[PDB]
């Protein structure tokens, strides 16, 4: 379960030294483990939020309208 | 080849005792009365313990007009789950149930109990009949003749009969430990590790 | 997402457009292939609410319904590959939707088909996990087995020897630190004498399978 | 007083009335389908964090339990 | 807070405004989707004290009660 | 086959001693009265211990006018709770309680005790009846004949009967080790570590 | 050989309970009793079925399998 | 020598069960019973066939084959 939830405790190997390169390697593993969730959240939350943000900002007239393609 | 009957059982008991076989049961002029009483007593002694062939689950009991629970005269034991009823501790006393915790003979509602009954000779299954016959023969011989070699022979036969009866009971009733208390409806699958690894 | 479906399932169909990339699961399209490997025809079936459809194509029965937010109409799609120029059109209720036609060369086609293991003479490919499905199943079963054995073992009971002189009431009712009448040799605890070795063997084989 | 749960950026004049039912009726209709996932989420929350998602009668005067593991 | 609810529950509805961002738990809204994945209608239900509502919407029975704070 | 009755018990004791069966129990002309006495004595000896069926919990006891506590004719043992009565601890003497700490025969208020009673033959349950029968028969045979081998056989049967009686008692009553002294109401759920892991 | 060792390990993982008839333990008492309870019986009678000595042969098979795999 | 040790390990890997007739264990009860149940038997009767001592000779063979391979 600890490996599944990507906590840092299961990372330690008791008894012998671990190199910095090894630590970076398994840190790469943990970052890779939740790539699907990062991707789906990036597609779903960030873009609509910022789009609504710019729309509200433009309606407030604090910045002139974006140029549009001819 | 039908199942063993009362006359065959008493003939077997007499043969174990060492006497000549007797013809009938009615108006007998032999040891028939002693053999019959030994058979009945051993049947009762075996049956009062409670097995899987004479026990009713989640049976409902009804009180009389005075809020008293009266049992039948052939009820050997009554068990009431503690977790279900956390305010009453019931024990059997004669033919009526008694409230040990509250020191009363009167209740407030009907109960759901697990009770066992003493069955007649006709309704017993084959292994019970066999074990009862052998035990009754041993008891009668030991209490009536009292020799040595006969006692040891009957001891060996009774040991073998007990082993056979226990094995038959366990394989018929499939007792388990994962299931827990049998009162619950089976949620178990007993997924065997032996089969599905291919 | 497409790569994840490719590893898990082994097939996925892509559509490329300026607005965005749309993926389609294996469960919503069919296709035919020559034994050479060139796909000839693709059919895509898809399900959408009736609100976004043209009003001329809304039937009387759909109009008679008050479940417009809960009633649905299927929309189909057909793909044909010939003379290195693909052709496609959208249809609904057996007649084509106006303005849905398209045509472009094969090398710039918008539809792309994939398969994990290039196994010839197969219309649909094989997923990667199919390689080790059996070992995965065996590992699953062995893990559950050891878990169930441990579940059965962890129970603790007590036992009184009738040949002794210990009353259950005395043991249960007595408070902590008291002195009662009894002999400690009669009361024993139910336990499994030797089962450790087989469990260690099972642990060893599970470790080997998991490492592989 | 002034019910302002909505911004002052896109308010307009009245454009739709009550052409078919009320919002309460639609909410009651859709609660039937919404039921089960709420139960699943409530059970999961109970097994991880006892008081995150709550029953409708465990508010001001409700008591929460604790698990026997903190993973 | 939205991320925590998403991890535990799996569904959460956001409202973006000039004043702030308000989250609504799964217990206080409903919706319908096509099998494609496009949502069509959302109903959100919430409960408030009668003090913040317009007086024209305050009926006689609410006026007849001495529990405006309850 | 009803539960064991008094006449059947007397007949069984006589049979195991070795004598012929008797027809009734009233106005007989044999050892039936001695068998009755032996059964009653063994019943008293067994019941003076305190088991599940003959113990009353939480019972209230009432004093008389002279500030004394009077016990009935058939009260065997009386237990008080030290944690509930710190400045008074009592011990039964004859038929009256005696405040051994204050060396007085008087008290100041009504007590809450746990009482054990000796029951008649009618109110006894089946397993207790069987144990009583076997033990009384063995004791009477030893007192009358004076053998050794017969005593050995009776000891074997008595050991088996005691095992069965203890089995039945501990299955019926459901004693626990977690619960502690039972004067506290059960908060115990004993959730099964066995089943619910799936 | 891998199949063989997996097969033997699968067979050995079963767990059973065995009661000696010469003793005074009833199966119903063992099955029905709740946790922490105290019942009548002798722990020297109930035994668990197991393979007495098999570790040596399996370790030999593991050694030869490891050698072949290394080669 | 490699073939010899491989064949010996092949023969040793088999597993069998053996019931003692003097005991009171029925094969049908052992085979048919499900996991975790309680049946009638004595664990001292059912034994598993094994080779008592062969590890020393196999170790001697391993030593000599290792020496030859090293040479």
């Amino acid at each position: 379960l600890a490996f599944a939830f990507m906590l840092n405790t299961a990372i330690q190997r008791p008894g012998e030294r671990v190199t910095a390169e090894e630590i970076r390697y398994m840190a790469q593993e943990l970052d890779a483990g939740i790539s699907g969730l990062y991707s789906i959240l990036s597609r779903e939350l960030q873009l609509p939020l910022v789009r609504r943000l710019i729309h509200i900002l433009r309606r407030k007239r604090k910045l002139p309208d974006f140029p549009r393609s001819e | 080849a039908a199942r063993t009957s009362f006359l065959d059982a008493v003939n077997r008991v007499l043969q174990m005792l060492g006497e000549a076989p007797v013809n009938s049961l009615q108006g007998q002029f032999g040891l028939a009365k002693q053999a019959e009483v030994a058979l009945n007593d051993v049947s009762r002694t075996i049956q009062t313990e409670g097995w899987s062939f004479n026990t009713d689950l989640e049976k409902k009991l009804e009180r009389n007009s005075s809020n008293e629970i009266e049992l039948s005269s052939n009820v050997s034991r009554v068990v009431v789950d503690n977790l279900e009823y956390p305010d009453i501790d019931v024990v059997q006393r004669g033919d009526k149930l008694y409230d040990r915790k509250n020191n009363r003979y009167t209740f407030d509602e009907d109960l759901i109990v697990d009770m066992t009954t003493i069955l007649e000779w006709d309704l017993l299954p084959e292994h019970a009949r066999q074990y009862i016959t052998i035990k009754a023969g041993r008891q009668l011989q030991e209490a009536i003749i009292g020799s040595a070699e006969l006692t040891k022979l009957n001891l060996t036969q009774e040991v073998e009969a007990r082993s056979a009866f226990l094995e038959e009971e366990t394989t018929k009733s499939e007792h388990s430990m994962l299931r827990g208390h049998l009162n619950r409806t089976s949620p178990v699958n007993t997924y065997i590790p032996s089969r599905t690894l291919e | 997402e497409a790569l994840k479906h490719l590893l898990v399932g082994g097939n996925v169909l892509l559509y490329v457009s300026d607005e965005g990339i749309k993926v389609i699961h294996l469960d919503s399209y069919v296709l035919c292939r020559d034994p050479m490997g060139n796909v000839t025809e693709i059919v895509v079936e898809e399900e959408i609410f009736k609100d976004a459809l043209p009003e001329e194509y809304l039937d009387e029965e759909d109009d008679d319904d008050d479940d417009m937010g809960k009633k649905m109409v299927k929309i189909y799609t057909c793909i044909k590959f010939m003379d290195d120029q693909c052709h496609w059109y959208q249809e609904i209720k057996g007649k084509e939707v106006p303005g849905t036609h398209g045509k472009c060369a094969a090398d710039v086609a918008p539809w792309i088909a994939l398969r994990q293991d290039r196994v010839d003479s197969e219309m649909y490919g094989r997923s990667y996990v199919e390689q080790y499905y059996g070992d995965l199943l065996a590992l699953e079963n062995l893990y559950k087995a050891i878990l169930e054995a441990s579940a059965s073992l962890s129970k603790v009971l007590f036992l009184c020897n009738p040949n002794g002189t210990t009353r259950p009431r005395t043991l249960s009712q007595a408070s902590n630190g008291s002195i009662v009448q009894g002999n400690a040799a009669d009361v024993t605890v139910l336990q499994a004498a030797g089962k450790s070795q087989d469990l260690q063997i099972a642990n060893q084989t599970i470790e080997r399978i998991e490492n592989r | 007083m002034k019910t302002r749960l909505t911004n002052n950026v896109d308010r307009q004049s009245a454009l739709y009335g009550s052409s078919g039912g009320t919002a309460a009726q639609r909410y009651e209709q859709l609660r039937v389908d919404r039921n089960s996932p709420l139960k699943r989420a409530r059970d999961c929350s109970k097994v991880t964090i006892p008081g995150l998602i709550e029953d409708e009668n465990y508010g001001d005067a409700g008591r929460l339990d604790t698990p026997y593991q903190s993973s």
